DNA sequence: CTGGAGAATCCCGGTGCCGAGGCCGCTCAATTGGTCGTAGACAGCTCTAGCACCGCTTAAACGCACGTACGCGCTGTCCCCCGCGTTTTAACCGCCAAGGGGATTACTCCCTAGTCTCCAGGCACGTGTCACATATATACATCCTGT
């Protein structure tokens, strides 16, 4: 009659090179990613978590071990990845995710410019009637970091939000410097 | 009383005595150390410093300088056979190890007149 | 922390290599030099860290360091004061 | 509240003049080669100690600190400094 | 040209000069995310962390002497894996 | 003397199988023995000073279980 | 790939040899009880680094492209260690004198060394300059332009 929702969320950032590579075929470095909404630590109940890329590249089964959970590499074309998630309990059933490797813009977004593309999905870990080890692992979670963590799905909103703070801000002191200080030396 | 005279100099050492035979009394090397063991002890480090100042200057000559400096210590003690062998474990700040000539790339391959 | 074990990057490695007398690195190497100096200072640091806790000080000094490496059989000069 | 710290930089410069008049020597250079004494020192005191500890003795004589020398220091170097020690304790029990 | 030039005189230049092969900024990261693990909220003395790095240069350049080493045993001018792992083993640290 | 040679082929055959080695070259004999004629005149250097230093004219097995120890080979079994 | 031998192990039970264990009897060394200066702990106080930034500059790390050079596998064949049987030899004895060579114990004794003073001079610290590095007038010094 125990039940620990545990939520996080997954995806992947892409910057495009401006460029096709000399003779690799990659056009993107992209960045998938598995990262808890919480601040918390999530290696206090996560052993591992694996992450098959598409067979073209060498070692496609990659592996993360620590808070983070963030593998970089190149390419040139979108794909499924699937990644699973293992925690320390062997008894405790690994959590299986897909996620589709987005790397082009929309052409919305493509008209405004922005150069960074991202795309994670909110998602819950729920664990029904968990062992009292992992029970105990889930509940023992210490914080991760001692700053904020935040989210950038789509980020052709977030960029504007931030903006709309940043460079409003920026002209506001610019303005209180030019117009005040020329007419202080002119005085 | 009359004029005291130091340790050092009655042996005819630099090195001090007295603070040798200091850090040796309370130290805790021993119970009551002997009158003369401060003094062979300063003596030994004394010729030890001389004789690895005498190389790192000889160094400093060879490389046209003036001030001792890290590389010129590494140099002396990884060149004499006897002082590497004492400071094998030893490692120096900012030194260096012993380096390898480059003229050797000359008489075996250059930039050729293509596009030169 | 931000993955800082990659911030000795393959020249830095390289560099090393060319002191060491190496004529030619592969390209597994970087890997092996990232993990032995992570245990090598992982080892340094506890040293320094158990003689720093002990004396209930807040900052790892330079003695702490040279203490622990002597430990190790890597006497350092040029901290001694 | 001046908080002193001692060193060897006086007794070195001066061996570094009586040998090298027109070299000197930087202060990093100065360092190392005080820890260099430090770490000799350290080293002839505690195989001092232990060999007179051997012997069921509580006193480290100039006999120990001799016999340590001619074990720490290899080859053609003990002999030097066990001859400089014993010409300045003969020199020294002389009253000169 | 090719595997035969540059990394000769690389070596000579490295070995001549004593500055830090490693950049001081990206190893004090390194060396203050290992010490994490002991003691939170920990402090480093900038003379403790330049010798941490003295140390560790020292170390991975007498390391990759020994590597050198066992990369001409086998008739090899590159260094691979196993040769550092052999030398390791021999040194005692991973036996 | 030179009473080297008392280490013979078969003793060094047997000391390289004990370490696991099947097969030994022609050579090795003639290097094992400069190697451990080495190790020893160290060993016994250090064991003849400490029972010099001690005014006995004995070497005593302490005394070479103390030489050991100064080169790192911690013998134990003798005392110590 | 089995047979078919054929040694090598290796169960497994047996049996005295002698180290392992135990018990006894003192000796000595850890406990007890109590007094007595330190050790260091802890409560402040100071101010030195340590950390944390931020900006500008650019070296440098880095990815890519592109051969060449070095790595690995293959092959051939040809020396030099292995396996094993014979002659050699050194390593065990045993012998036959007659006594000391040297760690070990012990007792005076006595120089040497701790302890504990008072001092004063010699070595950490503050300050005075001088060798090398830095940034800027300058007297021409090379294109550009009236002419």
């Amino acid at each position: 009659g125990v039940t620990i929702v545990k939520p996080i969320v997954y995806g992947n950032v892409a910057r495009y090179f401006g460029k096709k590579r000399e003779e690799d075929g990659h056009t993107h470095q992209w960045t998938v990613y598995v990262k808890p909404y919480r601040n918390e630590d999530m290696s206090a109940y996560v052993k591992k978590i694996q992450f098959k890329l598409h067979e073209s590249y060498g070692n496609p089964l990659r592996v993360v071990t620590k808070p983070p959970y963030e593998i970089t590499e190149t390419g040139w074309g979108e794909f499924e990845i699937i990644i699973k998630i293992f925690f320390i309990d062997p008894n405790e059933r690994p959590v299986t995710l897909y996620h589709l490797l987005k790397l082009f813009q929309s052409d919305t977004n493509a008209m405004l410019g922005k150069k960074t593309v991202v795309s994670e999905f909110y998602d819950e870990m729920i664990f029904q009637d968990p062992t009292a080890m992992m029970q105990q692992l889930l509940t023992t979670s210490r914080q991760l970091t001692l700053g904020a963590y935040k989210h950038e799905t789509e980020f052709a909103e977030l960029e504007v939000k931030t903006r709309e703070k940043l460079e409003a801000a920026k002209k506001k002191t610019s303005f209180e410097i030019a117009e005040l200080k020329e007419r202080l030396k002119a005085s | 009383r009359a004029k005291a005279k130091s340790r050092s100099s009655r042996a005819g050492l630099q090195f001090p005595v007295g603070r040798v035979h200091r850090l040796l009394r309370k130290g805790n090397y021993a119970e009551r150390v002997g009158a003369g063991a401060p003094v062979y002890l300063a003596a030994v480090l004394e010729y030890l410093t001389a004789e690895i100042l005498e190389l790192a200057g000889n160094a400093a000559r060879d490389n046209k300088k003036t001030r001792i400096i890290p590389r010129h210590l590494q140099l002396a003690i990884r060149n004499d056979e006897e002082l590497n062998k004492l400071l094998g474990r030893v490692t120096i700040a900012q030194g260096g190890v012993l380096p390898n000539i480059q003229a050797v790339l000359l008489p075996k391959k250059t930039e050729s007149h293509h596009k030169a | 922390l931000r993955d800082n074990i990659q911030g000795i990057t393959k020249p830095a490695i390289r560099r090393l290599a060319r002191r060491g007398g190496v004529k030619r690195i592969s390209g597994l190497i970087y890997e092996e030099t990232r993990g032995v100096l992570k245990v090598f200072l992982e080892n340094v640091i506890r040293d320094a860290v158990t003689y720093t806790e002990h004396a209930k000080r807040k900052t790892v000094t330079a003695m702490d360091v040279v203490y622990a490496l002597k430990r190790q059989g890597r006497t350092l000069y040029g901290f001694g004061g | 509240k001046r908080s002193r710290k001692e060193s060897y930089s006086v007794y070195v410069y001066k061996v570094l003049k009586q040998v090298h008049p027109d070299t000197g020597i930087s202060s990093k250079a100065m360092g190392i080669m005080n820890s260099f004494v430090n770490d000799i020192f350290e080293r002839i005191a505690g195989e001092a100690s232990r060999l007179a500890h051997y012997n069921k003795r509580s006193t480290i004589t100039s006999r120990e600190i001799q016999t340590a020398v001619r074990l720490l220091l290899p080859g053609e170097l003990a002999k030097h400094a066990v001859s400089e020690g014993t010409k300045a304790v003969t020199k020294y029990t002389s009253s000169k | 040209y090719r595997p035969g030039t540059v990394a000769l005189r690389e070596i000579r230049r490295y070995q001549k000069s004593t500055e830090l092969l490693i950049r001081k900024l990206p190893f004090q990261r390194l060396v203050r995310e290992i010490a994490q693990d002991f003691k939170t909220d920990l402090r480093f003395q900038s003379s403790a962390v330049m010798a941490l790095q003295e140390a560790c240069e020292a170390y991975l350049v007498g390391l990759f002497e020994d590597t050198n080493l066992c990369a001409i045993h086998a008739k090899r001018v590159t260094i691979m894996p196993k040769d550092i792992q052999l030398a390791r083993r021999i040194r005692g640290e991973r036996a």
